[PDB]
């Protein structure tokens, strides 16, 4: 019973007649999927597991950053006193799954617990060869096409009565989004405003199981970089910019139409993988249209003594990736064999 | 080596904004979240909030906000606190700190060295120095105790000597108190009556910021 | 929201005696990370013990920490000099209000005198007339103001200073301004101290 570090290896159904970077990597760095994988239920071991403390998501978030090092074409780089230009095509971007596999003598402990609320023991565990499919969405403030909790929601923290740590939402059901760039660079997104609003009370009600009987805001971003204070993600090679202030601002107590958010494809951004900007090209000519699935939330807690209203106010915060991989990497940890 | 050092002294006038910025070294600046902190006089420690530097997220405490922005400039790794809407009682020595410890990021080994903000409608102003010598009808005991009175100047600091530093005994200085947007304090000194008004008492007081350099010597008063 | 209550206000020992400050959340915050801190006139606060027990590098021996998980004590063996200072708890934002630990000495009586304002402030439209009290411990006293016998409150002063670091007394002072205009109508003015030798406060006065 045991953490230990083996260097995972990929494994997915890539496809060598797709143009899309994602089937090239995994094509080249990846093995073909298990047709019959076999999942053995154990002992009913009482197993702790902490999502915060899982080094699946450093490898992970390694095969990422090789994956868009290699695949993605940004016209410029500005890293540490260096500025690298380089050709710079459009892209086929759409991601795949990518399961994760443990070498020969090691083996995937899955937690299978439903509530598990991210840390601590679970009772209901099970081994893999290889996790299942995970897309690898880039993504801030809301998480698009990951996994759905099975039965209620589940609010995962390292310490969610510490303000300075992040708060993982994880959704029971998607919520669709469609974002368009209309056939340069104004876009929007729709999102229904009752479905959201009627999330947003179970989120609220569940965020209210630790801190009873108060009133919970959900409020815009207080600030930081271009890539936090929106909803920012890829979308067919082009980085949507999303104003998701008319997402995060409304009020619940204990106690269709759409949302349109004004988006921007922006070409100069700062990047997320180390400390720098990145330019790219123009968006494409023609129709881009990309639909994708809401399944989680990332917010921060606004710290500090009491004012007047026993509210708390929570915004959307992120940034730091290994959290997005972290939401799908939580219910397993790899473990040597006896 | 983590070391902390902030900017100057400021002096600002009531609804003004301030700049005060934290210089980190010897370590990764990204990899630990930096607060800001405050202390008035006589108060205790105000948390007004934090950021983490690796994309600017902050955290800003409620009744700050709409009052703070937090940035930071990671080529140079230097963060910054911006301040507007200053009132009276923003007056206090400013901090950032961080914690040693990255799973708790609140155990406080690295603080600045701090930063003096004083927010006053006054404009730099030297003292006014008054001498307190006994009352002609005061009664005279062995020993006699003497006065300064250094009443309206700003900025802080003053210093105090008695006899120019000769006399290193029975020298008191006492904090400055506000009055009107301007400190005021006092220094006591305590003789023999045997050796004053024989021999010379003088206190000398020194006001840097105004270039304000004074001697005042006791002598017993006559009312006019 | 934790609130945390620190105890005493003030703490008044002997050099060489155990001190034991409290702090009191307001409902359980667990052992594993309320900190306390150190503070010198001065300075910036200086980290003493976190995760409840654990000294960090050169805090000395005579630091020890104790608590329950929502009350927490820091023992000092055996006070130095040095150690006389503000002590906070706190644990994320939040900080308890402090406690200072200080010298007790004799109760030495007040040196207090009296100075009527100077002809220099007259002339210039003010009159400051200021009462030293000084050596005296411990820190608690009274200053009352007189002016031709009729009880002032309004428009007095005070301040006290820090222990002395040679014969460990305080020292405060009281200073009464007014205007010239009302100043100059009354006559008799009086400082009166009390502090636990003279039972009957102190009076110094001039007219
Ligand atoms: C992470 O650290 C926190 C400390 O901030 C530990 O949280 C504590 O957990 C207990 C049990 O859930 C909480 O008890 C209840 O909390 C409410 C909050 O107001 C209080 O009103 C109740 O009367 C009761 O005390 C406790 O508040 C909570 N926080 C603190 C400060 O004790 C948490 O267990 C730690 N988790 C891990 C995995 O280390
Ligand atoms: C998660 O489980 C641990 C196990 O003790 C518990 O301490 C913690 O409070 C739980 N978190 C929530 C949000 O209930
Ligand atoms: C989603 O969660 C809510 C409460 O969290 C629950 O009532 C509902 O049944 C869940 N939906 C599904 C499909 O499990
Ligand atoms: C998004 O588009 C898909 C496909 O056209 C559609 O089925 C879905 O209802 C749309 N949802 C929203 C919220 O626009
Ligand atoms: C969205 O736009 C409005 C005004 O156009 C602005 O006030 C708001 O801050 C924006 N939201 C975000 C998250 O930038
Ligand atoms: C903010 O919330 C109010 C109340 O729901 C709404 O009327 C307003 O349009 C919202 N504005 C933004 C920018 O979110
Ligand atoms: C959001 O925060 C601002 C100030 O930070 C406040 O004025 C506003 O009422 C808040 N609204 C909600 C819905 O939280
Ligand atoms: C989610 O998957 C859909 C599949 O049609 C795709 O169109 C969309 O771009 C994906 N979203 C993201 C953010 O990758």
């Amino acid at each position: 019973w045991k953490e230990a570090t083996a260097t995972l290896f990929c494994a997915s159904d890539a496809k060598a007649y797709e143009t899309e970077v994602h089937n090239v990597w995994a094509t080249h760095a990846c093995v073909p999927t298990d047709p019959n994988p076999q999942e053995v239920v154990l002992e009913n071991v009482t197993e702790n597991f902490n999502m915060w403390k899982n080094n699946m998501v450093e490898q992970m978030h390694e095969d990422i950053i090789s994956l868009w090092d290699q695949s993605l074409k940004p016209c410029v780089k500005l890293t540490g006193g260096s500025v690298i230009t380089q050709a710079c095509p459009k892209i086929s971007f759409e991601p795949i799954p990518i399961h994760y596999c443990a070498p020969a003598g090691f083996a995937i402990l899955k937690c299978n617990d439903k509530k598990f609320n991210g840390t601590g023991p679970c009772t209901n565990v099970s081994t893999v060869q290889c996790t299942h499919g995970i897309r690898p969405v880039v993504s801030t403030q809301l998480l698009l096409n990951g996994s759905l909790a099975e039965e209620e929601i589940v609010i995962r923290s390292e310490n969610i009565t510490d303000n300075a740590k992040i708060i993982i939402v994880q959704l029971n059901e998607t919520v669709e989004i469609n974002c368009t760039r209309p056939n340069i660079r104004q876009a929007h997104c729709n999102i229904s405003k009752a479905k959201w609003e009627n999330t947003l009370k179970q989120i609220a009600r569940k965020l209210r199981e630790h801190f009873k009987n108060e009133t919970i805001a959900f409020n815009q971003s207080s600030g930081g970089d271009p890539e936090i204070v929106m909803h920012s993600f890829n979308c067919g090679g082009e980085f949507f910019y999303c104003n998701s202030t008319q997402l995060f601002n409304s009020t619940w107590t204990w106690n269709n139409i759409n949302i349109t958010l004004p988006c921007r494809i922006k070409q100069i951004i700062n990047m997320w993988q180390e400390v720098g900007k990145a330019m790219y090209a123009p968006p494409i000519k023609g129709q881009i249209r990309c639909s994708s699935n809401i399944t989680g939330l990332l917010l921060t807690r606004d710290g500090g003594s009491s004012t007047n209203g026993t509210t708390e106010t929570f915004r959307p915060g992120g940034g730091d990736m290994r959290d997005n991989w972290r939401s799908e990497l939580y219910k397993y940890k790899v473990v040597k064999i006896e | 080596q983590v070391q902390l050092v902030q900017s100057g002294a400021e002096m600002k006038k009531p609804g003004a904004s301030v700049r005060v910025s934290c210089e980190a070294s010897g370590y990764t600046f990204t990899d630990y979240v930096l607060h800001w902190m405050r202390q008035a006089p006589g108060q205790g420690i105000e948390w007004l909030g934090w950021i983490k530097p690796r994309y600017g997220a902050v955290n800003y405490a409620h009744k700050f906000q709409g009052r703070v922005s937090m940035t930071r400039d990671t080529s140079i790794d230097t963060a910054y606190l911006e301040l507007i809407n200053l009132r009276s009682d923003d007056t206090a020595i400013y901090y950032c700190a961080r914690s040693f410890d990255s799973d708790y990021e609140w155990w406080f080994t690295y603080w600045g060295q701090g930063t003096l903000v004083s927010v006053s409608s006054a404009s730099t102003t030297p003292p006014s120095v008054y001498p307190l010598a006994p009352g002609s009808a005061a009664q005279t005991n062995s020993m006699v105790t003497l006065g300064c009175l250094v009443k309206g100047y700003f900025p802080e600091p003053v210093t105090v000597t008695w006899n120019s530093g000769s006399l290193s005994s029975g020298v008191h200085t006492f904090p400055a108190v506000l009055q009107s947007d301007l400190y005021t304090l006092s220094s006591s000194v305590t003789v023999p009556s045997s050796t004053w008004p024989s021999e010379t008492v003088t206190c000398n007081v020194a006001h840097p910021a105004s270039s304000t350099k004074v001697d005042k010597k006791i002598v017993p008063r006559d009312c006019d | 929201e934790i609130v945390l209550t620190q105890s005493p206000g003030t703490l008044s020992l002997s050099p060489g005696e155990r001190a034991t400050l409290s702090c009191r959340a307001s409902y359980f915050i667990s052992r594993d990370y309320l900190a306390w801190y150190q503070q010198r006139p001065g300075q910036a606060p200086k980290l003493l013990i976190y995760g409840t027990t654990t000294r960090a590098s050169g805090i000395p021996d005579r630091f020890s920490g104790s608590g329950s998980g929502t009350d927490f004590t820091l023992t000092i063996s055996r006070l130095e000099p040095e150690d006389f200072a503000v002590y906070y708890c706190q644990q994320y934002e939040f900080f308890g209000l402090g406690t200072k630990v200080e010298i007790k000495r004799t109760d030495a009586a007040p040196t207090v005198s009296i100075f009527p304002p100077s002809s220099e402030q007259l002339t210039s439209g003010g009159a400051s007339v200021v009462c030293f009290l000084n050596n005296f411990y411990p820190k608690d006293i009274n200053v009352k103001w007189k002016i031709d016998g009729s009880e002032r409150q309004n428009g007095v002063l005070n301040s006290w200073t820090d222990q002395d670091s040679k014969d460990s007394t305080y020292s405060m002072s009281s200073t009464l301004t007014l205007t010239k205009d009302e100043y100059e109508r009354h006559n008799s003015y009086t400082c009166e101290a009390t502090h636990k030798t003279s039972t009957s406060p102190i009076v110094k006065s001039f007219n």
